[PDB]
RNA sequence: UCGGCCGCUAAGAUUAGUAUCUGUUCUUAUCAGUUUAAUAUCUGA
C-alpha cells in the first residue's frame, strides 16, 4: 500500500482496547468501528455489561465497570418501583409498602 | 461588494437608467417595496442625485425589493456601494 | 383548522400616559398607551368623567410615548418609541377622529432589542429635538422644525453612541432657547466584563451625563458627565429658561437629588418614610412615576412612591439656582404607572394594576421636610400616612389588568354564561363577574386579600374555591405579632405607651395604603370559599406564614364515595430568585355543608412545589416539581400510587382526557402521558418539538391542545393521526438503555397546527359558547385585562375572503407605529392559520375612499365587507 | 453588532449576552414585566430597576 | 394570427444572444405577452428546447422567460412541463429547470403556497444531487419559496427541505455557500428563528474550528435577524460553581 | 462494460468510480494507471 | 488538561452522545449539554470525512426523477385537467421530521375541533 | 476510508470563482516541540 494512503488512513497511529485483551487497532476509523464489532462485544459480555452507545470509546476495563455502575443506578432512579415506592395503609392510617401490606 | 452602512437619513436613493428596477441589496428586478434612504455624506456635494449602485446620473428612485424588506435588509444602513 | 381572532374587551392596563392639547383647542386630553393600543382620553372638567375619544390597535409594543409642541405651536404632537425600529410622530385629527402619522423615520431592526433605540424617548422642552435611545449603546437625535407651510419637518438622525454603556433613563433638560440638552443616567459595563474578581462591578458608578446638541455644528457632544453617589432609577426635567432653575432631579433609592451642570452644588434630600411602618426594615424606596404641572406662575411635580404616596415636589430657587429641595406629604393613592396633572385642576392616576382614578386637586398641599434639615446616620424623616385630604376622587375607570384566572360558566342561572375573572393585584385583588350587557361587559367586583392564583367551581353549589397568595407578604397572624413587638419596642425605647396604644388601634386599609412588604421568601396565602352570586366569603382558611398555595382542585375520590374534597398544593419557604424551596404540602379538606365549609383532613408533605393538581379517574394526579404522581386518598395522608420521573423540568399544569394526561412543562411545552390502569404505569408517548414557556393550556379535543406561553403566544398542538398512545414500560428495564427516542425526547412528536402572537400574556384559555344558540369559541384572557376569542372558520369561502381582506389591509392600512403586521403576529414563531380580525375590523375605521379601494379588490362593496365582518363577530360573540 | 459570537466565544460570553438580551426584552415587553411584578409582588418600577441593576454582571464575574 | 406570433417566438429566441442586457430584458417580457395571447403550451415548448444551448447568457434568459410565462399564465399550466424537463438526462437542462423555479417562486410570491408540495420532491432530488450546481440552484429556490409562503403554514415542507439544505453548510465553493446561506436566511423568516437555532446548537461549541466558524456565521445571521425572538428559544444552561446561568424569572409561576 | 452515462449526461467508470466529461476523457483514463490496476 | 472520554462520560447526564473528539472542545461540558438538549440537531456527519459532501455518490445508474402521481395522471409525460391537478388532486408528499438530516447513505368523542364542514 | 500537489457558475460585465480526468505522492529508528477535532504538515533530538 502506498505510504501516502497509510498516512491518510492514519494507520501510523495505534490505539489500544483493554476490553479486547489489549488488541491494537491501527487508524481511527478501524478503532471507532470496533466498539460495535464482535471482539469488543465479547469482551463486554465477559464483564457483564451490554455493549451500548454509552460505552463506545471506552477502552479501559475499570472505567467501563464504573460507568456501568453509574448507568445502572441512574436507570433505577429513573424508573417507577411499585414494590417499594407505592404507599399503602393497613389500619388507622399507617403508611406501609406492598410487601408489608 | 461594500455598502456604506452608515445611518441613513432623509435623502432618497436614486438609480440611473441601466440599473432601473434593481434592488440595491440583492440585484433583483422583482417587486420593489421600500424606498431607499441614503446617508447625508452620500448625498452631499456632487454626489447629489447619483445612482446608489454604480454611481451614474440618477433618474428614478431606488427601492429595496419585497424579499429584502421581509428580511429587514432595508434596516442595515445606507446601501450606497462605495467600493 | 383555521381560526379568526377577535377582541371582545380591549386591554385596560395603562403603561404610559401623556398630557397635552392634542386636539389643538384649550381642552387637555390624555393619550394613554395600553401596550398594543393607543387611546385618547378626555376628562370632562365639569363632571369629572373620563371619555375615551379614540382607541387604535397599533399591532406593536409601545415602549415610550412623549408629547411635543413646536415653539409657538398650539397643538401637541405624539412621538412614539416602539418595538419597530422606527420613530413615529402622530397628530390627532379631531374632525376625522383618527391619529394621522406625520413622520416615520427608520433607524434599525424590529423587536424589543438591546441595542436598537425605542425603550427611551426624550424631547427637548421647547420642541426643537427628540432623542430616542436603546438600553445599550445607541442613541439617535432628530432635529424637529417647521417648514414654510407650518408643517413639522424631521432631520436625518444624529448619533450619540457609546460602546459598553447601559442607559437607565433619559430626559430633555429645560435650557430655554440655548442648545438642546439631554440628561442620561448611564453605566459603563466594560470594566465589569473584564474583572474576574468581581470588584470592578461593585465599584462601578452610575453617571449622570448631559449630551448637548449643537444646532450650529449639527452634532451631539457629551458635554458633562458626573458619577452619582448611588444609582438613580429615573430623572425629572426641572423647569428652566427663566420659568425655573433648569437641571434635573435624580430619584434614587432613599434620596432625591437635584443636579445642574455649572456651579450648582448638588442638593440631596432623604425620602420621608412612614412612621411605624411594618415593612421589612431592610428595603429602601423608589418613585415609580412623575407628573409636572406648569401653571404660568409656578411649577410643581407630583411623584408617586411604590407604596402609592404622591409627594408634591417644589424647587426653591434663588437667582436661577436651587438651595434646597422641600418635600411635603401630599396623599396616598394606589401605585401608579403614570400620574398626570391636568391644568384644569385634576390629577389622573394610571394605576400600575387595577382600576385607574381621576382625582380633583382640592388643595395644593403637616411637616415640610427639607434637604437643609440636619440628619444623623440611621436617622430619617418620618411622616404619618393619612386618608385623602388634598385629592377628591371624581372618576374611577375599571380595568381587569391583571386577569390571573378565568372560568366562563352559568353560575347565576341566566342561560347566558358569565365570566368569573380573578383579577390582581395584592390587597386590590378582586373576583369580578362579567356579563355581556349594558349597566361591552358590565362588571361586579368582590374584594380579595392577596393575588388570586386559581379558583375552582364546586359543581354541586356553584361556590368558588379561590386560592390567593402573595410573595413579600405577612399573614394576618404575622402582621399582628409584628405590630405587638413594634409597640413593645416603642415603650422600651408614659407618652410612648399612649403612642403604642394608638399604633395598635390605627388600622390603615391595605387596599389604600398597600400591604406591608415583608421580605424575600415570605408568603401569605388563604383558601376562600366564595358565593359567586353575591360575593360573600362562606369560609376562609389562613395558611401558615411562608406557605404559598399554588394549586387547588375539588374532586371526589372513588374509595370514599360522594364526599367532595378540596386539595391545596402549597410550597414551603419558596425563594423565587435564585430558586430554592424547602419542600411542600398538599392539604386536604373535606368540603362540607353543601359546599360552604372546609373541614381539614390532613396535610401530606411532598419534596417539591405541588404546582398542579388534577382529578383523574377517581384519584388525583399531582405534579410535584417535575414528578407526575397519582395519589389516592387514604386516612392520614394522600397515598402515592404511581409516578413518572421522565418529565424534563417542572410541571406547570396537567389536563386529563380519558386515559391521556397532557402535562405542561415550564419550558419544554406539552408532554402526552398514557395511564395504564392494569399495569399502574404512567408512560410518555408523545411530546412537542419546540420549547414553549407554557402559562396555560386547554384541551380542544382528544388529540389537540391549545396552549399559551409567557411570551404572548397562543399555539395549538395536535397529535398526528396513528399516534399510538399504547406503549408500555420494559419490565426488565433493558429496552430503556437501547431506546433513546427521537431528538432527546419522545419517539412520537405532536405537530403545531396554529401559531399566533396575541401580544399580551395569556393566562387562561377556555373553549366555550358565549352567546346562547351561538357557536363554540376559544376564549382567552390576558394579563393586560384583555379578553379575546379565536373562532374557527367553517367554510373555505369564508376563510379565503377574510384572508384576502387581511392581505389588502396589511398593505393599505399598515400598523400606526410602523411595525409590520405579519411580523408582529409572527413575533416568536411564524404565524400559522390565524387571521387577525382586529386588523380586519379596522376596515370600518378607514377613510371611505380607502374603503372603496380595498372593497373593489375584494370585488365587493364596503357595506358588504362590513356585513361579513359583523356576521362572524355575531355568530360567536356579540 | 453586540451579542454576535465567533469560534472563540466562551460559555460565559454567550450566556451573558443571553441574560442581557433577556433583561432588555423584559423591560420592553409590558406583559412579561407585569407577570414578574405580580409573581415577585413588587412595583413594576422596582422590577425594572432591579433588572437594570442585574445588566451589569448578570452571570457573575468572568472566568478569566 | 397564431402562426405569426410563433414565428416571432423563434426570432426572439435569437435575441437572447444580445450583448446589451436591456434588449434581453425586453425580449424576456415579450415572451410573456405572447404567452398571454396564444397560450403557454407552444411558447414554453420553444423555451424548454432553448435550455440545451451552451451559452450561459442565453440559457439564463430562457429561465427568466419560462418563469414570466408561468407568471402571466398561472404556474399550473407551466409546471407539469417544467417537471418533465427535469427528467431529461442533461446538466444544463436540469439546472435550467431549477433556475426557472427559482425565478418562478420569486415572481409569484404568495401564490407559491399552492405549488410548494408539488416542487418539494423535485427540490429534494436536486439537494441530494452530487452536482454542486443542482444543490446551489435548489437552495436558491428554497430561499425564494420560503420568503413567498411566509405566513401561510407551509413549514412542514420547508423544514423537510431544511434537512437537505443544512448538510451543505460545510461547502467551501463561494457561490454554493452563498446560496445555502441565502436559503437559511429565508427559512429563518418562514420556519422561524426557534427552528434555525435548534439546527445551530450542537455546532456552536463543537471541537473542530471547521464546525464553529460556520455555525457562528449562521447563528450570527439568525441573532441579528431575530434577536428578540430568541429570548423564548435559548436552551436552559445549568449553573456552574462560579456562575449563575439560569434565567430564573422565566421559571416563575402564576 | 464499466462505461455508463449518468443522469447528468456525463460519463462514469463503474470500476474506478471516476467522472468523465466526454468519451475521450474516459478513453484516456483506461490508458491510465488507476484503470489498469483495477 | 483535557478530560479522557472515560472521564467525561462519568461527569455528564448523557454519556452516550459523548463522542471521541468532544473531549478536545474548548468546553466539553457545554458541548455535551447542548448535544443532550431536546430538539437539538446533530452536526452533519461528514464534517470530518476526507471526501467532500456528496462526491462519493458515483457509479450509480439512478432512474430519472419520478413525477408526483397527480402530475403523472395529467398526461404530460386540457387546461381544466391541468387546473384539477394542482387544486383538486394534489396530495402532500412524504415529508420528514425536524432534525432528520440527509446523509449520503440515507436514501439507499374523537371528532376534531375547528374542522371545516 | 481516497484527501493533498501540479465543462460549469454569478438574470456577472459588455471580470471573479469552481468541478473533472492525466501525472506525482516523500517507509520513521524513538521521542519532543510547532500544530490540528484528530491525523498530516513543518522543526529539532
Ligand atoms: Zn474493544
Ligand atoms: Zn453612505
Ligand atoms: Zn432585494
Ligand atoms: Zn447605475
Ligand atoms: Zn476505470
Amino acid at each position: 500500500i502506498p505510504y501516502w494512503l497509510y498516512k491518510l488512513h492514519g494507520l501510523n497511529i495505534n490505539y489500544n482496547c483493554e476490553i479486547c485483551g489489549n488488541y491494537t487497532y491501527r487508524g481511527p476509523k478501524a478503532f471507532q468501528r470496533h466498539f460495535a464489532e464482535w471482539r469488543h462485544a465479547h469482551g463486554m459480555r465477559c464483564l457483564g455489561i451490554p455493549n451500548t452507545a454509552h460505552f463506545a470509546n471506552v477502552t479501559q476495563i475499570e472505567d467501563a465497570v464504573s460507568l456501568w455502575a453509574k448507568l445502572k443506578l441512574q436507570k433505577a432512579s429513573e424508573r417507577w418501583q411499585p414494590d417499594t415506592e407505592e404507599e399503602y395503609e393497613d389500619s388507622s392510617g399507617n403508611v406501609v409498602n406492598k410487601k408489608t401490606y | 461588494l461594500i455598502f456604506c452602512r452608515k445611518q441613513a437619513g432623509v435623502a432618497i436613493g436614486r438609480l440611473c437608467e441601466k440599473c432601473d428596477g434593481k434592488c440595491v441589496i440583492c440585484d433583483s428586478y422583482v417587486r420593489p417595496c421600500t424606498l431607499v434612504r441614503i446617508c447625508d455624506e452620500c448625498n452631499y456635494g456632487s454626489y447629489q442625485g447619483r445612482c446608489v449602485i454604480c454611481g451614474g446620473p440618477g433618474v428614478s428612485d431606488a427601492y429595496y425589493c419585497k424579499e429584502c424588506t421581509i428580511q429587514e435588509k432595508d434596516r442595515d444602513g445606507c446601501p450606497k456601494i462605495v467600493n | 383548522m383555521f381560526l379568526y381572532n377577535l377582541t371582545l374587551q380591549r386591554a385596560t392596563g395603562i403603561s404610559f400616559a401623556i398630557h397635552g392639547n392634542f386636539s389643538g383647542t384649550k381642552q387637555q386630553e390624555i393619550v394613554v398607551s395600553r401596550g398594543k393600543i393607543l387611546e385618547l382620553l378626555r376628562p370632562d372638567p365639569n363632571t369629572g368623567k373620563v371619555h375615551t375619544l379614540l382607541t387604535v390597535e397599533v399591532f406593536g409594543v409601545i415602549r415610550s410615548l412623549m408629547a411635543f409642541r413646536l415653539t409657538g405651536g398650539t397643538k401637541d404632537y405624539i412621538v412614539v418609541g416602539s418595538d419597530s425600529g422606527r420613530i413615529v410622530i402622530l397628530e390627532y385629527q379631531p374632525s376625522k377622529n383618527m391619529f394621522e402619522k406625520i413622520h416615520q423615520e427608520t433607524f434599525g431592526k424590529s423587536g424589543c432589542r438591546r441595542i436598537v433605540p425605542g425603550q427611551f424617548l426624550a424631547v427637548d422642552p421647547k420642541g426643537r429635538a427628540v432623542m430616542i435611545s436603546a438600553i445599550e449603546k445607541q442613541k439617535l437625535v432628530y432635529i424637529l422644525n417647521r417648514d414654510a407651510a407650518a408643517r413639522l419637518t424631521i432631520s436625518s438622525p444624529l448619533e450619540a453612541h457609546k460602546a459598553n454603556t447601559l442607559v437607565y433613563h433619559v430626559v430633555g433638560v429645560d435650557v430655554g432657547f440655548e442648545n438642546p440638552m439631554f440628561a442620561c443616567l448611564e453605566m459603563d459595563y466594560e470594566e465589569a466584563d473584564n474583572d474576574p474578581t468581581g470588584e470592578a462591578a461593585a465599584n462601578t458608578q452610575q453617571t449622570l451625563t448631559f449630551y448637548e446638541l449643537d444646532l450650529g455644528l449639527n452634532h451631539v457632544v457629551r458635554k458633562y458627565s458626573e458619577p452619582l453617589e448611588e444609582h438613580g432609577n429615573f430623572l425629572i426635567t426641572v423647569p428652566g429658561g427663566s420659568d425655573g432653575p433648569s437641571g434635573v432631579l435624580i430619584c434614587s433609592e432613599n434620596y432625591i437629588t437635584y443636579k445642574n451642570f455649572g456651579d450648582q452644588p448638588d442638593i440631596r434630600c432623604p425620602i420621608p418614610r412612614r412612621r411605624n411602618d411594618l415593612d421589612d426594615p431592610e428595603r429602601g424606596m423608589i418613585f415609580v412615576c412623575s407628573a409636572t404641572h406648569k401653571t404660568k406662575s409656578m411649577f410643581f411635580f407630583l411623584a408617586q412612591t411604590e407604596q402609592g404616596d404622591i409627594f408634591k415636589i417644589t424647587l426653591e430657587t434663588d437667582e436661577d439656582m436651587v438651595t434646597e429641595i422641600r418635600l411635603k406629604y401630599f396623599d396616598t393613592v394606589p401605585v401608579a404607572a403614570a400620574m398626570c396633572v391636568l391644568k384644569t385642576g385634576f390629577l389622573f392616576v394610571a394605576s400600575e394594576f387595577g382600576n385607574h382614578y381621576l382625582y380633583q386637586i382640592a388643595h395644593l398641599g403637616e411637616p415640610e421636610f427639607s434637604s437643609a434639615m440636619p440628619l444623623e446616620e440611621g436617622d430619617t424623616f418620618f411622616f404619618q400616612p393619612r386618608p385623602l385630604k388634598n385629592l377628591v376622587l371624581v372618576d374611577e375607570l375599571d380595568s381587569l389588568s391583571p386577569i390571573l384566572f378565568c372560568q366562563i360558566a352559568d353560575l347565576a342561572n341566566e342561560d347566558t354564561p358569565q365570566l368569573y375573572v380573578a383579577c390582581g393585584r395584592g390587597p386590590r385583588s378582586s373576583l369580578r363577574v362579567l356579563r355581556h350587557g349594558l349597566e361591552v361587559f358590565n362588571q361586579v367586583a368582590f374584594p380579595l386579600q392577596y393575588t388570586p392564583r386559581k379558583f375552582v367551581i364546586h359543581p354541586e353549589s356553584n361556590n368558588l374555591i379561590i386560592i390567593e397568595t402573595d410573595h413579600n407578604a405577612y399573614t394576618e397572624a404575622t402582621k399582628a405579632q409584628r405590630k405587638q413587638q413594634m409597640a413593645e419596642e416603642m415603650v422600651e425605647a408614659e407618652l410612648a405607651a399612649e403612642m403604642a396604644a394608638a399604633f395598635l388601634n390605627e388600622n390603615l386599609p391595605e387596599s389604600i395604603f398597600g400591604a406591608p412588604k415583608a421580605g424575600n421568601g415570605q408568603w401569605a396565602s388563604v383558601i376562600r370559599v366564595m358565593n359567586p352570586i353575591q360575593g360573600n366569603t362562606l369560609d376562609l382558611v389562613q395558611l401558615e406564614q411562608n406557605e404559598a398555595a399554588f394549586s387547588v382542585a375539588v374532586c371526589r375520590f372513588s374509595n370514599t364515595g360522594e364526599d367532595w374534597y378540596v386539595l391545596v398544593g402549597v410550597a414551603k419557604d419558596l425563594i423565587l430568585n435564585p430558586r430554592s424551596v424547602a419542600g411542600g404540602f398538599v392539604y386536604t379538606y373535606k368540603l362540607v355543608n353543601n359546599g360552604e365549609k372546609l373541614e381539614f383532613l390532613h396535610k401530606t408533605p411532598v419534596e417539591e412545589v405541588p404546582a398542579a393538581i388534577a382529578p383523574f379517574q377517581g384519584r388525583v394526579l399531582i405534579g410535584v416539581g417535575k414528578l407526575l404522581r397519582v395519589y389516592d386518598l387514604g386516612k392520614k395522608k394522600l397515598l402515592r400510587k404511581c409516578e413518572n420521573k421522565h418529565i424534563a423540568n417542572y410541571i406547570s399544569g396537567i389536563q386529563t382526557i380519558g386515559h391521556r394526561v397532557i402535562v405542561s412543562d415550564v419550558q419544554e411545552s406539552f408532554i402526552w402521558v398514557r395511564y395504564k390502569r392494569n399495569e399502574n404505569q404512567l408512560i410518555i408517548f408523545a411530546d412537542d418539538t419546540y420549547p414553549r414557556w407554557v402559562t396555560t393550556a386547554s384541551l380542544l379535543d382528544y388529540d389537540t391542545v391549545a396552549g399559551a406561553d409567557k411570551f404572548g403566544n397562543i399555539c395549538v398542538v395536535r397529535l398526528p393521526p396513528n399516534t399510538n398512545d399504547e406503549v408500555d414500560e420494559d419490565p426488565t428495564g433493558n429496552k430503556a438503555l437501547w431506546d433513546r427516542g427521537l431528538l432527546n425526547g419522545a419517539s412520537q412528536k405532536a405537530e403545531v397546527i396554529m401559531n399566533y402572537h396575541v401580544g399580551e400574556t395569556v393566562l387562561s384559555l377556555q373553549k366555550t359558547t358565549l352567546i346562547p344558540g351561538g357557536s363554540e369559541s376559544l376564549v382567552y384572557t390576558t394579563l393586560s385585562g384583555g379578553i379575546g376569542i379565536l373562532v374557527p372558520f367553517t367554510s373555505h369561502e369564508d376563510h379565503d375572503f377574510f384572508q384576502h381582506v387581511e392581505m389588502h389591509l396589511r398593505s393599505e392600512h399598515p400598523p400606526l407605529c410602523g411595525r409590520d403586521h405579519l411580523s408582529f403576529r409572527s413575533y416568536y414563531f411564524p404565524v400559522k392559520n390565524v387571521i387577525d380580525g382586529d386588523l380586519c375590523e379596522q376596515f370600518n375605521s378607514m377613510e371611505p375612499n380607502k374603503q372603496k379601494n380595498v372593497s373593489e379588490e375584494l370585488d365587493r362593496t364596503p357595506p358588504e365587507v362590513s356585513k361579513k365582518l359583523e356576521d362572524i363577530r355575531t355568530r360567536y360573540a356579540f | 453588532y453586540i451579542g454576535t459570537g465567533h469560534a472563540d466565544t466562551t460559555k460565559w460570553e454567550w450566556l451573558v449576552n443571553q441574560h442581557r438580551d433577556s433583561y432588555c426584552s423584559y423591560m420592553g415587553h409590558f406583559d412579561l414585566l407585569n407577570y414578574f411584578a405580580i409573581a415577585e409582588n413588587e412595583s413594576k418600577a422596582r422590577v425594572r430597576f432591579n433588572l437594570m441593576e442585574k445588566m451589569l454582571q448578570p452571570c457573575g464575574p468572568p472566568a478569566d | 394570427s397564431a402562426r405569426e406570433w410563433m414565428r416571432i417566438c423563434f426570432e426572439l429566441l435569437e435575441l437572447l444572444k444580445a450583448h446589451k442586457k436591456a434588449i434581453r430584458r425586453a425580449t424576456v417580457n415579450t415572451f410573456g405577452y405572447i404567452a398571454k395571447a396564444i397560450g403557454p403550451h407552444d411558447v414554453l415548448a420553444t423555451l424548454l428546447n432553448n435550455l440545451k444551448v451552451q451559452e450561459r447568457q442565453n440559457r439564463v434568459c430562457t429561465t427568466v422567460a419560462i418563469a414570466i410565462v408561468a407568471e402571466t399564465c398561472s404556474p399550473f399550466t407551466v409546471l407539469p412541463a417544467l417537471m418533465n424537463e427535469y427528467r431529461v438526462p442533461e446538466l444544463n437542462v436540469q439546472n435550467g429547470v431549477l433556475k426557472s423555479l427559482s425565478f418562478l417562486f420569486e415572481y409569484i410570491g404568495e401564490m407559491g403556497k399552492d405549488y410548494i408540495y408539488a416542487v418539494t420532491p423535485l427540490l429534494e432530488d436536486a439537494l441530494m444531487d452530487r452536482d454542486l450546481v443542482h444543490r446551489q440552484t435548489a437552495s436558491a429556490v428554497v430561499q425564494h419559496m420560503s420568503l413567498g409562503v411566509y405566513g401561510f403554514g407551509c413549514e412542514d415542507s420547508l423544514n423537510h427541505l431544511l434537512n437537505y439544505v443544512w448538510p451543505n453548510v460545510f461547502e467551501t465553493s463561494p457561490h454554493v455557500i452563498q446560496a445555502v446561506m441565502g436559503a437559511l436566511e429565508g427559512l429563518r423568516v418562514a420556519i422561524g428563528p426557534c427552528r434555525m437555532l435548534q439546527y445551530c446548537l450542537q455546532g456552536l461549541f463543537h471541537p473542530a474550528r471547521k464546525v464553529r466558524d460556520v455555525y457562528w456565521k449562521i447563528y450570527n445571521s439568525i441573532y441579528i435577524g431575530s434577536q428578540d425572538a430568541l429570548i423564548a428559544h435559548y436552551p436552559r444552561i445549568y449553573n456552574d460553581d462560579k456562575n449563575t446561568y439560569i434565567r430564573y424569572e422565566l421559571d416563575y409561576i402564576l | 462494460p464499466y462505461f455508463m452515462k449518468n443522469h447528468l449526461g456525463s460519463y462514469e467508470c463503474k470500476l474506478c468510480l471516476t467522472l468523465h466529461n466526454n468519451e475521450g476523457s474516459y478513453l484516456a483514463h483506461t490508458q491510465g494507471k488507476k484503470h489498469q490496476t483495477n | 488538561n483535557r478530560f479522557t472520554v472515560a472521564e467525561l462520560k462519568q461527569l455528564v447526564a448523557r454519556p452516550d452522545v459523548v463522542e471521541m473528539h468532544d473531549v478536545t472542545a474548548q468546553d466539553p461540558k457545554l458541548l455535551v449539554h447542548l448535544k443532550a438538549t431536546r430538539n437539538s440537531v446533530p452536526v452533519p456527519r461528514h464534517w470530518c470525512f476526507k471526501r467532500k459532501y456528496l462526491q462519493g455518490k458515483r457509479g450509480i445508474e439512478k432512474p430519472p426523477f419520478e413525477l408526483p402521481d397527480f402530475i403523472k395522471r395529467t398526461g404530460i409525460q386540457d387546461y381544466q385537467k391541468l387546473h384539477d391537478a394542482f387544486f383538486k388532486w394534489q396530495t402532500k408528499p412524504k415529508l420528514t421530521i425536524h432534525g432528520d438530516l440527509y446523509y449520503e447513505g440515507k436514501e439507499f368523542d374523537r371528532t376534531p375541533w375547528g374542522e371545516l364542514e
